[PDB]
């Protein structure tokens, strides 16, 4: 931070004389400063180089032009303007958050100028900052106390050997230094909410609008168990989403409750839909109620806003037809649904205050924003028991936290308050359908089959698009309307090879060879499997990443039509397997696939083995207590079936738990049993297509193993 | 019995499709450092049972046609490791045997001279359905005495002979069925 | 009898007021390693689950 | 569990349906406690408070402060053949060097070899005495028990993705202390705090008037752990 702009030139030399002096004096405090020509050079130099503080400009020549473009992309931006003798402001200059400084042209007081600027600087740096991280940054530079934790101190015990040196020069100075505990009283203490840290969780709080905020400095995962820990005494009922994440696995099998799953929507190609409206009910709930033994009312409930792929849902509806008092919204992949006018309503902030109710939502932090490892948060909208929901964190968190991942955390809800931070979302919303629409452009005037993006016909609004009823793009039978909303930032690549109405065709390229032609420049697929893929447009991703997603897409089509070698276009799969891959081409090994899962029958084995739901015996609590003692035996993939699993099946493709550690298979769930076979039999004939199950591994024969319990 | 028979029958092929002759060592899940083991569910359940081999070997300066192995100690060795301790021609004492896993997942027994031997387990209605399917076939035996002695009553219709006996041969034949 | 026996309670209440103030209430204010202090009431003192409170300067509320 | 234990032990006892024995340490009149005696590790001991204590069956897991907070290390070379539990545990929070120097042998739980029949857990600090970044601790496991088990309770603790910045100061704890190099930390540390000590005895007698006191035996010659004899009087344990 310390860009210096000096706007147009007056031609005149009492005004272009002491730019010359200020030139020579503001370098001397470590200052770049930069020339640029109209009035579109200086809006590109905000946009693009955001370490830019400093604007000094003629108040007499564009004093309409410059303080309402600023306006709209910083409020706090310093305005080092010169103003003459007539000059006086304008009345549409009245409701715009602006800093303008005055000056003169005098000569001999350019040194006075660059000590204001300075001054002034420092106390944009004080002001844009929150108090944790502003304490934390002058603690370094101050304070230093002595016999406290941890042992290092600032990296002192790093320079007393020679394998320390090397650990402690990769960091810095003022990283070891930020690394303090709770032997500081100045800043006090993360897990006694005081001092500092008391009005940094009212500031994260007011910027995300909630009532209370707390900052988990332990992962997503810790903050879907502490709200678990609260509405689910030792013996109650719990509506969990069936489409849960590995730590919410881990919830059901600590606490001794009764879960109630529900049956969400989905259509043929892998994407998950949603919740139907018929399941909020309170003749749905109570009906399950019975014939599950050991259940009572439920008093939480659990449901999964938005999903993995990218779906949200309708909270003007579930807040007032879903009667729990207790209704969580894991919102571990949208963390930006408030500063934009597409998303007003369509989360659990967004409104008011429901009586009788509150929402729970842990959205992440090291995911789709800006921060350190293991970082979360839990949004809560009403009025909750303090006094005890704070006992769970204290289970999953030491006395002694590091605070250099809180620093990170707070300044992430910093990044967004402004103007500066409004267009971070709405930056990469544009981009997103800019994206959407090259795909579209590109595939009628190309010439062969092309990528095609799960999205609606129409695509000009700036919006997110329902799922209406009367469309063939979403492919949901019987959806509710005004329910299932579509989100911008997540374009789901759909590849060539099934029909419209979910069956297959003859010429088809699955989604597993595309992600592996990605990864040879360096493109991480975050989901793939039949024939969709899944990418992460968050603030981060500027527009070098999105341009450069296109053209890898395109060089396959190339690589494709002129039927390449796999050798001459994918090195790391030829060096798993030269003798096999040795006289194979791209065209060779695209059909041979396309042509195993019309033969197994992958849509209709898939849809057919999540709809039903493996019986629950027992508990999800009462396995875990049984592999405590050791009663866990070994069954075969097919005698599995008829058993109390101890594990969560979690397969790839798609990435959803089949079935959970404690529900037995019956002959009801017949599809279950023929899933696990058919992704067995298509992925032990070709090397690095292997079947990835998380709960059956691989063994030496073929047929794979799973973990159940005595009998 | 049409909610029982109709649930046994199910079960039974529930368990038929579950199941020259070879042991295939299987693996558990969970997360753990090496590789843990164990032997076969429900197929074997004695304690003492024993195990066969097809290329022999002259273990302890003596030839072997069947090693015995005890399953409260196999659980033990093949979960917890060390070294496991077992019997030849099923006379003797336990003596240690150098056993390990194999990459074909099979036991192979090692000798003085480094030698492969995969071992196997002898060739034989599960004991669950065998117990259900009797206590549910005695009880339509005794349903079916009782008809058989009262049917000559003469206030009963003609016609409803026709239907009360065709519903009890349909759970008859269903029954004979899957004691196949 | 349950509108005699408030005129009972009622005056035996008004003798305690007027000299309550030898013992008040006081809660504790635990903190350590915690957020947000804690607020309870009376213990065993009180042996129903409708406990009754006294005050000192009268005031007009409702 | 033992009955010096910390606010962490607090919170364990309260997530699992166990029904601990706590324990009689010694203590003087300074405020410091002393340890366990060695009568409490006896046979006739631990059963007669079984049957005082209403549902409480044969105990198989020993929690041992080993050191306390003040800095007081034990004697393992008889609680782990004494002592008759498969399970000990040794709360070592406080002294992550029990192995780099020879006045520290047979003194800890990993020192020696593996005890048959038991096992030894350790949670040894790292962003304590060492040089980490802070969240970091390690577990000590000496034996040949069930891992599956012990390692399905890590994972409920810790989330899926970890912060390598942290592991990778772990590591690097147990590597500056490898070799000679790292060696001259522990006994430069040793050799600085006799030094201290001296220094206070020093300006103890020459100095006019009161001045501060070492709690320390009166003959500090030697470079070892001073032992707790019966027939001294700067410990004050009766
Ligand atoms: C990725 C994810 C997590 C894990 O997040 P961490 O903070 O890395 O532990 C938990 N829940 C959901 C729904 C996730 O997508």
């Amino acid at each position: 931070m310390n860009v210096i702009a000096i706007l147009n030139h007056m031609g005149v030399y009492f005004k272009e004389e002491p730019i010359r002096e200020l030139h020579r004096a503001l370098e001397r405090l470590n200052f770049q400063i930069v020339y640029p020509n109209d009035r579109d050079d200086l809006l590109k130099l905000i946009e693009n180089n955001a370490r830019l503080c400093g604007v000094i400009f003629d108040w007499d020549k564009y004093n309409l032009e410059l303080c309402e473009e600023i306006s709209k992309m910083n409020e706090n931006l310093p305005l080092y303007a010169f103003a003459n003798t007539y000059s006086t402001l304008d009345v549409s200059l009245n409701d715009l958050r602006l800093q303008i400084s005055f000056f003169e042209y005098a000569l001999g007081a350019a040194e006075d100028i660059a000590n204001k600027i300075k001054q002034t600087t420092d106390e944009y740096i004080n002001t844009i900052l929150p108090p944790l991280t502003k304490a934390l940054f002058k603690y370094v530079r101050e304070g230093k106390y002595t016999f406290c934790t941890p042992g290092h101190m600032g990296g002192t015990a790093f320079q007393k050997s020679p394998v320390g040196s090397l650990f402690y020069d990769f960091f810095g100075p003022n990283t070891m230094k930020s690394d303090i505990s709770i032997s500081v009283s100045e800043l006090g203490s993360l897990l006694d909410h005081s001092g500092p840290h008391k009005e940094a969780e009212q500031y994260i709080a007011r910027v995300f609008n909630a009532d209370r905020s707390y900052m988990v400095t332990n992962g997503t995962s810790t903050a879907n168990k502490i709200v678990g820990m609260y509405s689910a005494p030792a013996g109650s009922t719990i509506l969990i989403d069936r489409n849960c994440h590995k730590s919410l696995t881990h919830l059901m099998m600590m606490s001794d409750v009764t879960p109630i799953y529900f049956r969400p929507t989905r259509n043929a190609y892998g994407i998950l839909g949603g919740i139907p409206q018929s399941e909020f009910q309170h003749a749905t709930i109570a009906k399950r109620v019975k014939e599950t033994p050991n259940a009572t009312w439920p008093v939480h409930a659990v449901i999964t806003n938005s999903t993995y792929d990218g779906l949200l849902y309708n909270t003007d509806f579930i807040k007032k037809t879903l009667d729990v008092k207790s209704i969580h919204f894991d919102s571990a992949w949208v963390p930006y649904t408030n500063f934009s006018p597409i998303y007003e309503g369509k989360c659990g902030m967004s409104g008011g205050r429901v009586e009788g109710k509150v929402i729970y939502e842990t959205q992440s932090t090291h995911k789709l924003l800006a921060a350190f490892s293991q970082a979360s948060m839990i949004h809560v909208k009403g009025d909750v028991n303090e006094e005890t929901f704070n006992e769970a964190y204290m289970m999953h968190t030491t006395t002694s936290p590091h605070y250099g991942i809180v620093a990170s955390t707070e300044t992430a809800a910093a990044m967004m308050k402004g103007n500066a931070g409004k267009r971070l979302i709405n930056g990469s919303i544009e981009r997103a359908i800019k994206f959407r629409k090259e795909i579209k452009r590109l595939r009628t005037e190309s010439d062969g089959w092309f990528f095609d993006v799960w999205q609606p016909d129409h695509i000009d609004t700036t919006e997110c698009w329902p799922l209406r009823s009367d469309s063939t793009w979403h492919g949901f039978k019987n959806i509710d309307n005004e329910h299932m909303y579509l989100d911008p930032i997540k374009v789901t690549l759909l590849t060539p090879g099934m029909e419209k109405d979910g069956t297959m065709s003859d010429f088809g390229i699955p989604a597993s060879i595309v992600a592996k032609y990605l990864d040879e420049h360096g493109i991480v697929v975050e989901k793939t499997g039949p024939y969709n893929l899944l990418f992460l447009f968050s603030i981060g991703i500027d527009k070098t990443k999105a341009l450069s997603l296109l053209r890898a897409l395109t060089d396959f089509k190339r690589a494709f039509d002129l039927n390449l070698r796999v050798k001459n276009m994918l090195p790391s799969l030829y060096r798993e397997d030269p003798e096999f891959y040795e006289n194979m081409r791209i065209q060779e090994l695209a059909q041979n696939i396309h042509k195993l899962i019309v033969h197994h029958n992958l849509p209709d084995l898939m849809y057919r083995a999540f709809e039903v739901l493996p019986t629950m015996v027992m508990t999800p609590y009462a396995a875990f207590q049984k592999e405590l003692h050791g009663m866990t035996e070994e069954v075969y993939l097919d005698e599995m079936v008829g058993r109390i699993n101890a594990n969560m099946i979690l397969p790839y493709p798609p990435g959803v738990p089949l079935v959970m550690p404690g529900e037995m298979i019956t002959e009801e769930s017949r599809p279950v049993l023929e899933f696990l076979q058919m992704l067995c039999e298509i992925g032990a004939h070709y090397p690095g297509f292997e079947t990835d199950i998380h709960g059956a591994y691989r063994q030496a024969d073929g047929r794979y193993t799973v973990k159940v319990l005595k009998e | 019995m049409l909610t029982r028979l109709g649930a046994i029958v199910q079960r039974h092929l529930q368990l038929q499709q579950q199941q020259k002759t070879a042991l295939t060592v299987i693996r558990l899940g969970g997360i753990f450092s090496r590789r843990q083991q164990y032997q076969l569910p429900v197929n074997v359940t004695a304690s003492t049972l024993t195990l066969l081999l097809q290329k022999p070997l002259k273990l302890h300066d003596m030839e072997v046609v069947h090693i015995s192995f005890e399953r409260s100690a196999l659980e033990q060795w093949l979960s917890k490791g060390g070294e496991i301790r077992g019997k030849l021609n099923g006379i003797g004492f336990a003596q240690k045997l150098n056993l390990e896993v194999d990459s074909a997942q099979h036991l192979v027994v090692r000798d003085v001279s480094l030698q492969g031997s995969t071992l196997a387990l002898p060739g034989s209605l599960p004991g669950e359905i065998k117990q259900q399917l009797e206590e549910l076939e005695s009880d339509w035996r005794k349903q079916h005495a009782l008809f058989s002695e009262q049917q000559k009553c003469l206030f009963i219709p003609g016609d409803w002979l026709g239907r009360i006996e065709a519903s009890l041969q349909d759970v008859g034949a269903q029954i004979r069925q899957a004691q196949q | 009898m349950l509108t005699r026996l408030g005129a009972i309670v009622q005056r035996h209440l008004q003798l305690q007021q007027q000299q309550s103030d030898k013992t008040a209430l006081t809660v504790i204010r635990l903190g350590g390693i915690f957020s947000r202090r804690q607020q309870y009431q009376l213990p065993v003192n009180v042996t129903a689950s409708t406990l009754t409170l006294l005050l000192q300067k009268p005031l007009k509320l409702h």
